[PDB]
């Protein structure tokens, strides 16, 4: 009976005629996603459940006519609609109870509100460009929730895809044109206490001052800042982040293998491709002059004696937006170092290469440091550029020569033309350019 | 492709009716797929059917005009 | 050709230590004891260049040592001609390399080598 | 045909025969819609009406060139 009835779902779906069946498709995609459906006239139909309750022509008034659902629905797109419900479905999965649904919804409408004016109040401080808010800006570039959709915070641009195929943002900034977290309420085990009301009823001018709590209540729930695509972090960093929070980022300790490996799995499989690349460690690059293969090196002891070793973090959860600030930090540092290596990762077959190979590597020499080392371009000594990911934004880098050697190159020039494209299998053609040409 | 026509016809009637009242009974992915296929099949050849007749029509004209013709210079 | 070519012609292509070991062999006939052409000053500058030295030619120093390719006294003069000192982690790393050889610091050898090895402590 | 086809599901989804009965006669219409005049595809449909073109331009031809043969002077 009850497969019946999803059965007919799938059928009312490959259905397409007039308004009149169109209203039944609507009637379908309804219990597609186990909906209840109730209809006043033809002109209004309504799916409720929960407070997940919206018509197209709980606790709360209709928020708006988001112009997002009413574009999709006017066009040929039902399959659209049918992702936005999902989407609300997926935000009100919370499972609480029912009063305490109502308040723990009101306890992310308080935290979306003052994250709101914590960005504002950086746009007021400083008429930052969008790219300036995006990479070092209090919170990130913040777009409020609509619909399903919940809020989305967006860390970091990497430079090399904040350029496409030289991209300008404007406002008009794209969902998914870089890294993006969500900030969403979620139900745990244990029990917390979260602001019930906006916490920032008072303002400092410059940075944000926050009332203390009770108001509150102690819901089994935190705040959390789902990312889309775990993050590989390290256990540095877990110790640096923890200092701030104090919340567990892993709670139950699970496992923890080299970084090198993780960050060649998070570039890798951004792409999806059948074969596995086999890599072996040793990422093969092909640039305009000259060709390059880099060794990742995971395994090499760190001061401490252990390699680099970190887990895949998708959520981080945090009580008041207090600490946030200070964890943004630490994560931005993690995830810019993430990327100048993970420029690196490619899936080539440079195989029997005679000329060039130009090979660079890369060694753990501490948490937040590695050293890639390359023969010297005109002389014979080996030679190598660090690169400390102090900041998300920032990172220092020293070339240490032989005494007797050839001046290989300026740091300033190097990072001119870095930060004007980017990417580091790119420092060392800039490194190897600069060197050959004086 | 008037047999594939009437083919896909008589796939679409039976298996709609097979889904239907299996929903009855109750109160089909495989179904559903087969309906869609011989829909784009039938519903791309039906704008043809249409044009068709009308071409026919325009045929049977200038046939007659041949015709006429023909008789006329014998 | 040069030690220093052979040293990353080793590193570029990943070579286990003992596969560096043949293919350094096989890269000069002469062996001249390996100390005459300075490999342990070789492969200290292209292992201490970073802040931190790459583990792969602290590998091939430490198999060089612990197989008896390079003696003691030239890796006790390169360690001594380093100096720099604000960078831990190589200093560190020098420093397990001389726990490697320390206290048995034994030389079978013409009583040259016996005097470079008192020189060199 | 296909919105018949899905108007009979909906009918069994809400409960009848007499609509099933109705599809068959939907199907019966069918059979017309494959022959109300249906018996070719669109190459030859292309191909007769070239013929065609090239017959009536051939007769014309014919026709004007014994209308400038003049037998009288």
């Amino acid at each position: 009976q009850h497969l019946v009835s999803c059965l007919e779902t799938l059928q009312k779906a490959l259905k397409v005629t007039s308004l009149p069946a169109m209203t039944d498709r609507l009637e379908s995609i309804a219990r597609q996603n186990g909906l209840g459906s109730h209809l006043s006239a033809s002109g209004t139909e309504c799916y409720i459940t929960s407070d997940m309750f919206y018509v197209e022509v709980h606790h709360g008034e209709n928020p708006v006519s988001c112009p997002e659902l009413v574009q999709q629905l006017r066009e040929k797109n039902f399959d659209e609609f049918s992702k936005h419900l999902k989407g609300l479905v997926n935000l009100y999965n919370l499972p609480g109870d029912n009063k305490l649904k109502t308040k723990m919804y009101l306890a992310l409408q308080s935290l979306e509100q003052d994250l709101s004016k914590m960005a504002i109040m950086y746009w007021k401080a400083t008429n930052a460009g969008p790219l300036d808010k995006i990479l070092h800006g209090s919170v990130g570039y913040l777009t409020p929730r609509s619909g399903g959709h919940l809020m989305n915070l967006k860390y970091y641009v990497s430079p090399s895809d904040l350029l496409d195929d030289i991209i300008l943002h404007e406002n008009n900034v794209s969902r998914s044109l870089g890294m993006n977290a969500s900030v969403t309420i979620e139900g745990t085990s244990a029990v917390y206490k979260l602001p019930i009301a906006p916490l920032i009823m008072g303002s400092h001018p410059v940075d944000n001052k926050w009332t203390p709590s009770f108001n509150s209540v102690d819901l089994p729930a935190c705040f959390f800042l789902k990312f889309p695509q775990p993050i590989p972090v390290s256990r540095a960093f877990v110790q640096k982040l923890q200092n701030c929070t104090g919340i567990p980022l892993f709670e139950t300790q699970p496992t923890y293998a080299p970084l090198y490996e993780l960050i060649t799995q998070f570039e890798l499989s951004k792409d999806p491709d059948p074969i596995p690349l086999n890599h072996n460690m040793r990422f093969y690059a092909a640039l305009p002059g000259q060709q390059h293969c880099y060794f990742l090196n995971k395994d090499a002891p760190l001061p401490d004696g252990r390699s680099l070793q970190g887990t895949l973090v998708s959520k981080i959860t945090f009580q008041h937006p207090g600490r946030v600030p200070l964890i943004l930090n630490l994560i931005r540092h993690q995830v810019a170092y993430n990327t100048l290596i993970g420029s690196c990762v490619k899936r080539t077959i440079l195989k029997e290469d005679s000329p060039g190979l130009l090979q660079f590597e890369v060694c753990p020499l501490s948490e937040s440091r590695f050293s890639v080392s390359f023969q010297h371009p005109v002389n014979d000594s080996l030679v190598c550029v660090v690169m400390d990911v102090q900041d998300s934004t920032h990172v220092s880098c020293k070339l240490y020569k032989g005494l007797s050697d050839a001046l290989i190159c300026t740091d300033d020039f190097i990072a001119k033309v870095v930060q004007r494209c980017m990417s580091i299998p790119v420092t060392m053609r800039a490194i190897r350019r600069k060197a050959e040409t004086i | 492709t008037r047999e594939r026509l009437l083919s896909a016809l008589e796939d679409l009637e039976v298996l709609s009716r097979e889904l239907i009242e299996m929903l009855a009974i109750s109160r089909e992915n495989q179904v559903l797929e087969l309906l869609i296929h011989r829909d784009g099949e039938f519903q791309e050849l039906m704008k043809l059917a249409l044009n068709q007749g009308k071409i026919h029509h325009e045929m049977q004209v200038l046939e007659k005009e041949v015709e006429k013709r023909d008789s006329d210079i014998q | 050709v040069n030690l220093k070519q052979a040293i990353l012609q080793a590193w570029k292509e990943r070579w286990s230590d003992y596969q560096w070991a043949i293919n350094m062999k096989k890269f000069f006939p002469k062996g001249a004891t390996w100390d005459i052409l300075n490999l342990a000053d070789a492969l200290l500058e292209q292992a201490m260049i970073g802040p931190s030295p790459n583990p792969l030619i602290l590998s091939y120093l430490k198999y060089a040592i612990s197989s008896q390719m390079v003696s003691y006294s030239s890796v006790l003069t390169a360690i001594s001609k380093f100096d720099d000192f604000s960078r831990d982690l190589c200093v560190q790393a020098l420093l397990d390399i001389m726990d490697m050889f320390c206290d048995r610091l034994s030389c079978h050898g013409k009583a040259e080598e016996c005097i470079g090895l008192c020189r060199a402590l | 045909f296909l919105p018949l086809v899905h108007n009979i599901i909906k009918c069994m989804d809400k409960d009848q025969d007499l609509n099933a009965l109705k599809s068959k006669f939907q199907e019966m219409r069918k059979l017309i819609s494959t022959m109300p005049g249906i018996h070719l595809s669109p190459e030859q449909q292309q191909q007769q009406l070239q013929s065609l073109r090239e017959q009536v331009r051939t007769k014309n031809e014919l026709l004007q060139k014994y209308k400038s043969l003049c037998m009288f002077e």
